[PDB]
């Protein structure tokens, strides 16, 4: 009988009642500490956003700086830069390290506490604008969510975690909605929403090989997912499941690496496979407006929203960063098999084969 | 700017379930509670009057004083006038303890007050026996611990062992001097309690001891005032003191208010909407103000909460204190109690008074109506005051006393249990503040109630203490209070914010406690939380279903009852609720429903398959909170079917 | 029926977050020696 465990929920939820009610919220509170720093933090993001605005407008010139090169213990898999705190976060199959750009050092160093077998596929900023999260999608289905990853006075915290589904696994947050999209050798394409805790729309996907990639538009219902098989699938999520496909154009036959979306109204779906071809697309058209074809063999790309650098890969260490027009700006000789761009400033991460990590910048 | 987007954004898993731990807060301990009731018995009026006689010890001056017990007995003759006094003094008595066992002794013998004590404590061996002692008539007691009684024959004062005196008496006993040196008593008494002390080797603090005078002084011997100055302060406080008003500088301030006028006040002493009503009722709050505020917390419990009568001789000995202050007389305790004499509510006293008997003229000669006054309305000022800028952890407020003597009335009740309420919300240590003043008892009372204006005061203030000391959950049981709160759980008319907290007083009052759930189930509390199953707050949604899984726990005929109403069913609509507190709580309440089976008939077999599998979809759940009551219910799945799991548990293996 | 909540109980055996695994995996041990 001792095996019987109690919860301390029903205990938990009483403490409701000891924490006062009548007074105003700490939040509310207009001349409180934590507001006057969240607003602090959107007063430098404001101006972040700005300078940022300013280099656009200048254009963007060759990038060849290397701003620091340190070297991880793990192989880096995916990468992610914070918005605005310069914080990269170079995770590993069994570890998350934490590097700065900065001052340069190792800053935190986790355990996914997955297993061997499993790996880290996706990765993203839930909160960037401020109290900032790190969601940790493992290739097998866990999903989990981690704070306080690059604190002095403070450790690793999960949050909340849960087996997700059930390519490995992709997401597309969307800070607006509060929904995310997990989504991988699956049929189908789940939205769980992270304010009910609960999954809302199971969108199936209609296709044999594995959803590669997965992105979507905010503002709008516009689920772009990259297949194994070559076809793009995109779905409205508006409409009813069945209804929910809207065109279903095929140019390829591979695994489709980065089919990845832009952030502007004019949506261009930038899909490049393993054959290294890319075929921009629209929304509301069937087929490509453009279409260039880079290098032969292709290992991983990476892309900016704001501008519009196609950061290729190369099995011979060369680094081609083109235009989507198809212009040659930069060449880079160093399998390079993570790039990462900033959202705002023209910072590229690199990532080969070795376990060295690059940042560049254009001056 | 692009700073209105980052402001309209929500913040994803930022809310208490995340930040805070899912833990249980530690409850203190509540050593409010009081220890025992004592009960006053019997009473031992000793009187040494010697009326008639002057005592050779003190040369009396020609008018010296008089009275006695508000008595002249030069007045009655001698034999009448002994006799009066101590029927009256019973009377002053039985103001207080008007149940006890009066037993005069008026001029007594040795052998007669041997006789008298020993009976009286044959009556109540175990109980406090009161020994009231009057020594005006006979010589100052010795430096060797004695008392002056008088022989059969009225001709010699007989000296008395305070050791004796004491040996007669049991251990539950207070002693009241009114003489000259009392003093002397109090240190031989505490010489004699030591003494047997050393014999116990090869009844202290359980004695009380009251005395009008330190040993080196001497009484007063002021015509205005009684010769009763002591007794008549303990058992006539409102008497001497609108008398001792009138004697003070102040009165210059007030003219034409004589003593005259004093005689003449209308009321009584119970009435409190009469002016004599209303100085008692302050009175008496002051007084318990005054020894809150000053004395330690377990030496006020002591004296003004463990019984009633000895709480008034110490709300009126203060009184005491301050009138024989004025007169080079110091009065003695045997608790040593620090001098508040000079506290700043003395001052508050003066005013009441001042506004009190300033409309005595116009009530006696023009017959206008008493108009109360705004001392207790002021003071429920001052106390909102305080929790304007009360959320530090300050000095505590001087007035929570006097809310409490104002819930007695209901002209100031609205009030002060709204203030109250507002109290307790500042935090837990308030509401533990508020225990071990003594509210407990008289919210309880407001219980017996109807008026439904009540109904949403209560409910908070019940909320926040029963989130604290969850064992008053069998007081409410024992007073039927349960009811009272299950009609608010079932008037739609309520607002859903008390209805919350209505439903969380039931979940507690059910928690765990097999007599409170037959009481519940016997008052129909399914079908009443299914009636409420389906309201648009989820704070409700959640606690209802706690409590319904409760009141179930390890008790089939709330069980059959649930089946009855069918609520495993009704239930199954909040597993897909949004909010994940819900889904929680729904989760634990289908895990308590399974968990009693206690081997039923056939269809509880069923049922409990029905609800695994409604249970059994809610695995692909993103709370893992959620997820963890799921196992937490399925344990109790498990307890059941022990012998059908280990042959599922063992085929795989 | 008992299938379906053991296969359950598997999930929960396999979690993500580590206190409902924790919990989870104890009251599948405390299954297993009876």
């Amino acid at each position: 009988i001792s095996a019987t465990v109690q919860t301390g929920f029903c205990d938990w939820s009483a403490r409701y009642f000891a924490q006062p009610v009548m007074k105003i919220p700490e939040e509310h509170d207009l001349e409180s500490q934590i507001r006057k720093e969240r607003e602090w933090r959107f007063l430098r993001n404001s101006r972040v956003r700005r300078q940022a605005q300013q280099v656009i407008q200048k254009g963007i010139t060759r990038l060849d700086d290397q701003i620091f090169l340190n070297r991880n213990p793990g192989v880096p898999s995916v990468v992610k830069f914070h918005p605005f705190t310069p914080c990269i976060a170079v995770a590993d199959k069994d570890s998350i390290c934490f590097w700065d750009w900065e001052k340069g050092e190792k800053l935190d160093y986790f355990h996914n506490g997955n297993p061997r077998y499993t790996r880290v596929t996706a990765m993203e900023y839930l909160n960037g604008q401020d109290c900032s999260l790190l969601l940790t999608a493992t290739d097998d289905g866990a999903i989990r969510v981690w704070k306080n990853f690059a604190d002095l006075e403070k450790n690793p915290e999960m949050v909340t975690a849960w087996q997700g589904l059930s390519a490995g696994m992709v997401v597309d947050w969307e800070q607006e909605t509060g929904l995310l999209m997990s989504s991988g050798d699956v049929r189908i394409v789940r939205i769980w929403d992270t304010d009910r805790e609960m999954k809302v729309q199971d969108i199936p996907t209609g296709a044999d090989s594995c959803v590669t990639s997965l992105s979507c538009d905010s503002h709008r219902s516009l689920i772009v997912a990259g297949l194994g098989d070559g076809s793009i699938r995109v779905y409205d999520r508006r409409m009813a499941l069945s209804e929910c496909r809207v065109m279903t154009y095929r140019e390829h036959t591979a695994w489709v690496v980065k089919a990845s979306l832009q952030k502007r109204p004019d949506g261009h779906i930038v899909s490049v496979s393993v054959n290294g071809d890319v075929r921009i697309f629209d929304p509301r058209m069937p087929e490509s407006v453009n279409v260039l074809q880079i290098v032969k063999g292709l290992t991983a790309l990476d892309i900016h929203p704001q501008a519009d650098l196609i950061a290729c890969g190369s099995v011979n260490q060369f680094t081609a960063i083109y235009n989507s027009s198809g212009e040659l700006i930069n060449n880079i000789k160093y399998a390079i098999s993570c790039l990462a761009f900033h959202p705002h400033w023209p910072h590229l991460a690199v990532g080969s084969n070795d376990y060295y990590i690059s940042v560049y910048s254009v001056e | 700017e692009a700073d209105l987007t980052d402001w309209n954004l929500p913040l994803a898993f930022m809310k208490k379930r995340h930040c805070e731990k899912i833990e249980g807060s530690k409850s203190l301990a509540q050593s409010w509670r009081m220890k025992d009731r004592m009960k006053t018995v019997s009473v031992a009026l000793v009187l040494c009057l010697n009326v008639g006689v002057d005592p050779p010890d003190v040369v009396k001056t020609t008018p010296c004083a008089r009275l006695e017990c508000w008595i002249d007995p030069l007045s009655m003759g001698p034999q009448k006038a002994l006799e009066t006094i101590g029927a009256n003094l019973q009377k002053q008595y039985e103001n207080w303890q008007p149940r006890a066992r009066y037993k005069q002794s008026l001029d007594p013998t040795v052998d007669e007050v041997k006789k008298l004590c020993t009976s009286l404590r044959r009556n109540a061996k175990e109980e406090r026996v009161l020994f009231h002692y009057n020594g005006h008539g006979v010589p100052r007691p010795t430096v060797n611990g004695e008392v002056w009684v008088f022989n059969k024959n009225y001709t010699q004062y007989i000296p008395l062992s305070i050791y004796d005196l004491q040996t007669w008496m049991g251990s539950p006993s207070i002693f009241v001097y009114d003489c000259s040196n009392a003093g002397l008593i109090v240190k031989s008494f505490k010489q004699f309690a030591l003494q047997r002390e050393q014999e116990l080797e090869v009844s202290m603090k359980n004695c009380i001891q009251l005395a009008a005078c330190e040993a080196t002084e001497l009484l007063p011997m002021i015509p205005d005032l009684p010769a009763d100055l002591f007794t008549s302060c303990l058992t006539t406080p409102i008497k001497i003191a609108l008398r001792w008003f009138c004697m003070q500088k102040c009165v210059s301030l007030v003219p034409g208010v004589t003593l005259d006028l004093i005689e003449k006040i209308p009321g009584r002493l119970n009435d409190r909407r009469t002016p004599l009503g209303e100085l008692n009722w302050i009175f008496t709050a002051i007084t318990d103000t005054i020894a809150w505020n000053v004395l330690p917390r377990d030496l006020f419990q002591k004296l003004f909460r463990q019984d009633l009568l000895v709480a008034s001789l110490f709300r009126n000995f203060l009184l005491a204190e301050r009138i024989m202050r004025s007169y080079n007389c110091t009065p003695v305790s045997s608790p040593r109690l620090p001098p508040t004499y000079m506290h700043a509510m003395w001052q508050a006293w003066d005013l009441a008074v001042d506004i009190c008997l300033s409309q005595l003229p116009t009530i006696i000669e023009e017959g206008t109506a008493f108009r109360h006054s705004p001392f207790f309305a002021e003071q429920l000022t001052a106390f909102q005051v305080w929790l304007t800028m009360g959320v530090e952890n300050r000095n505590p407020p001087e007035q929570l006393p006097i809310v409490l003597q104002v819930l007695l009335s209901q002209v100031h009740r609205l009030r002060a249990l709204d203030l109250l309420g507002r109290f307790l919300d500042l935090g837990p240590w308030a509401v533990s503040l508020a225990l071990s003043v003594g509210i407990f008892p008289y919210v309880l009372k407001l219980l017996q109630s109807s008026a439904r204006e009540l109904r949403p005061l209560l409910v908070f203030i019940w909320a926040k203490i029963l989130a604290v000391d969850s064992s008053c959950q069998a007081d409410l049981v024992k007073d039927n209070g349960h009811k009272y709160f299950l009609s608010v759980l079932a008037d739609p008319y309520m607002p859903a914010e008390h209805r919350t907290m209505t439903a969380f007083i039931l979940a507690v009052i059910v928690n765990s406690y097999h007599t409170g759930q037959e009481a519940c189930l016997q008052g129909n509390l399914i079908a009443i939380c299914l009636e409420q199953l389906n309201d648009p707050h989820p704070l409700l949604r959640q606690w209802v279903a706690i409590c319904l899984g409760r009141i179930w726990q390890n008790f089939d005929s709330a069980r059959w009852c649930g089946v009855r109403d069918s609520a495993h069913e009704k239930l199954y609509s909040l597993l897909s609720d949004p909010i994940p507190e819900v889904r929680c709580a729904a989760v634990f309440a289908l895990g308590t429903f399974v968990g009693n089976s206690a081997e039923r008939t056939d269809h509880s077999t069923t049922i409990d398959h029905n609800v695994a599998m409604m249970l059994a979809q809610l695995v692909s759940d993103g709370s893992p909170m959620v997820r963890k009551e799921l196992v937490v219910a399925l344990s109790h799945l498990v307890v059941q079917y022990e012998s059908n799991f280990c042959t599922v548990a063992l085929q795989f293996i | 029926v008992y299938t379906q909540i053991w296969r359950v109980l598997l999930h929960l055996a396999a979690d993500p977050y580590p206190e409902v695994s924790d919990v989870a995996m104890k009251v599948l041990n405390s299954i297993a020696y009876k």
